[PDB]
């Protein structure tokens, strides 16, 4: 039971884009599905709901007539396109199914809905033109057996970007600093890590940065100068 | 305190009817306003055992609980399969009672696809309950559905008054039956 | 429309207390109502389903009540894992339309711990794109109240940098901070000293950490 969410990017204002939500794991004929999106730094705002046939489907009326939503249970998926994309639907886009039930709890009963698997969701960052693509950089380590050394990703848009270590093998310790907006425009944020100072000479450390915006994979490692 | 529903399934002339404990089992009660209207203007109301405890002869019903109902409901009867087979039923019932009775019915929609053979052992099932003035055909549906009040199955309540002479039962699987009515008058 | 409305916005309680929060709803929503929880950068959680009923997977301590208009979540014993931020949706017109309400923030106070220091010069293949960035690295430390003061050659460079802090961890809930100091390429080499002094409440005296250019 996994939901994937794919066809982020960069759009400009008054441009279009095609989200694709792909269900694998459950019956997918048989659930409603539901399109939530989450604006950076804010709550989460309805979007779109979709019957099990595929000719039931209401909108959040804020982005009513702005854009539909189909689906297709044959290939196992969910579409929802969009069009006239206006600078307020910047935001995350999550896809969740869930069952809508019609108990009657209490006196008198009425509709109840509620979504229990939910997808990764991908960023659709909608601005102006801009596209720059990531620039990692090295930092090179100085404590009492614990040392830190960490990439730092400068100059880069849109967000986000993904920063995984030694191919995601380390986990523990890692401090993925949130993204700074800098004057010209381009975001920029540094993630570190803390290993203890004896493995510092003998494992070799490699930061794997992934920026899905500008099509630009860099894994460079740290290096003890 | 408990609600219609739950009078009626068992968890004085007056024209007033006064979020309780209600409903063991989540479900609904289809036509709920229409049936609490017809009790509203309430002149007799009395209970008459119908069809009998004992007289599913192939099918068991002392294994029908739900531990989110703390056993079952005391009307209704959850028929259970016997050994490892579950034969069509075919019941019916005509109205020997002078004053107008009301017969209700449920069908349990089941969690998932292994729950439904490891109770009802029949994949496709159908309830058809049958009367002189309604002809209805319901098939349970099954999906994964987040808990409530305990459990996740779910229980689609029905009812119909009955006239003097009959009320045809006719189920494959997944239906809950009834075993005392409700006389009207 | 229906209009949720959920308060407090901010909330901070200590490991082990007893934490509550409401949404109310400006319409009667009888009890079709489901709660949420979402951790910084991940993905929603089904946590209450219509009010009390509970969903699988969610630890003893959660807990919902409430019928009509308003509700209520109470949490049992507040845990450091439970650091989130705590959405309620409305399901009265799941045909038509729901409405989330703006979610309560949960925030966990703990002890002061010092921070540990460290102190990172610009990349040696930056000084070859033209420009140079020396960052300021805290790490595990209570509260945000930390003050990063940069000193170059002993005098404190003001408006040429940038902090950013990390959220509350889900194990120890402390940050992590990083104060970027971008410069040039000109007048990076013009110096030959950097320091990096930090100001903090778990600190009886200032730390203070500096290197040399060359070597
Ligand atoms: C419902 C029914 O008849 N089940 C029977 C069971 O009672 C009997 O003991 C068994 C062995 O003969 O065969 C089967």
């Amino acid at each position: 039971v996994q939901l994937v969410e794919s066809g982020g990017g960069l759009v400009q204002p008054g441009g279009s884009l095609r989200l694709s939500c792909a269900a694998s794991g459950f019956t997918f004929s048989t659930y409603w599905m539901t399109w939530v999106r989450q604006a950076p730094g804010k709550g989460l705002e309805w979007v779109a709901n979709i019957n099990q046939d595929g000719g039931e489907k209401y909108f959040v009326d804020s982005v009513k007539g702005r854009f539909t939503i189909s689906r297709d249970n044959a290939k196992n998926s969910l579409f929802l396109q969009m069009n006239t994309l206006r600078a307020e639907d910047t935001a995350v886009y999550y896809c969740a199914r869930g069952f809508l039930e019609r108990l009657l709890l209490g006196r008198q009963g009425a509709y109840y809905y509620g979504m229990d698997v939910w997808g990764q969701g991908t960023t659709v960052t909608v601005s102006s033109a801009s596209t720059k693509g990531p620039s990692v950089f090295p930092l090179a380590p100085s404590s009492g057996g614990t040392a830190a050394l960490g990439c730092l990703v400068k100059d880069y848009f849109p967000e986000p970007v993904t920063v995984s270590w030694n191919s995601g093998a380390l986990t523990s310790g890692v401090h993925t600093f949130p993204a700074v907006l800098q004057s010209s425009g381009l975001y920029s944020l540094s993630s570190v890590v803390t290993v203890p100072s004896s493995s510092l000479g003998t494992q070799t450390y490699i930061c794997n940065v992934n920026h899905k915006p500008s099509n630009t994979k860099v894994d460079k490692k740290v290096e003890p100068k | 305190d408990c609600s219609v529903a739950g009078w009626l399934l068992g968890n004085e002339w007056s024209y007033i009817v006064e979020p309780v404990n209600d409903l063991c089992y989540p479900g609904d009660f289809n036509d709920y306003e229409e049936l609490k209207h017809l009790l509203s203007r309430i002149n007799h109301f009395e209970k008459i055992q119908i069809i009998p405890k004992s007289s599913w002869s192939s099918h068991e019903a002392s294994l029908g609980v739900s531990s989110a109902c703390p056993s079952f409901f005391r009307n209704v009867v959850w028929l259970i399969k016997k050994n490892s087979t579950y034969p069509t039923i075919k019941r019916s019932y005509n109205n020997t009672n002078q004053e107008d009775l009301l017969v209700l019915w449920g069908i349990h929609h089941p969690n998932d696809a292994a729950e439904q053979t490891k109770l009802y052992q029949n994949p496709t099932t159908y309830i058809s309950v049958g009367t002189s003035t309604l002809n209805q055909r319901l098939v349970p549906r099954i999906a994964t559905r987040s808990k409530v009040n305990g459990q996740s199955g779910r229980m689609e309540f029905f009812w119909t008054i009955l006239k003097p002479n009959a009320i045809n039962f006719e189920s494959n699987g997944n239906f809950i039956a009834p075993e005392y009515a409700y006389k009207i008058v | 429309d229906i209009q949720m409305t959920q308060s407090p916005s901010s909330l901070s309680a200590s490991v082990g207390d007893r934490v509550s929060m409401t949404c109310r709803a400006s319409q009667i929503i009888s009890s079709s109502l489901n709660w949420y929880q979402q951790k910084p950068g991940k993905a929603p959680k089904l946590l209450i389903y219509a009010a009390s009923n509970l969903q699988s997977g969610v630890p003893s301590r959660f807990s919902g009540s409430g019928s009509g208009t308003d509700f209520t979540l109470t949490i049992s014993s507040l845990q450091p894992e439970d650091f989130a931020t705590y959405y309620c949706q409305q399901s009265y017109s799941t045909p038509p339309e729901l409405t989330f309400g703006g979610g309560t923030k949960v925030e966990i106070k703990r002890t002061v711990a010092a921070p540990s220091v460290f102190i990172f010069p610009p990349s040696d293949e930056q000084l070859k794109s033209g420009t140079a960035s020396v960052v300021c690295l805290l790490n595990n430390f209570y509260p945000r109240e930390a003050k990063v003061q940069w000193k170059v050659d002993n005098a404190l460079q003001s408006g040429n940098s940038q902090e950013s802090v990390t959220e509350q961890d889900s194990k120890d809930s402390t940050y992590s901070l990083s104060s970027t100091l971008t410069l040039s390429k000109a007048d990076y080499e013009k110096h030959k000293v950097y320091a990096c002094e930090v100001t903090h409440q778990g600190l009886s005296s200032p730390v203070t950490k500096s290197f040399n250019r060359g070597e």
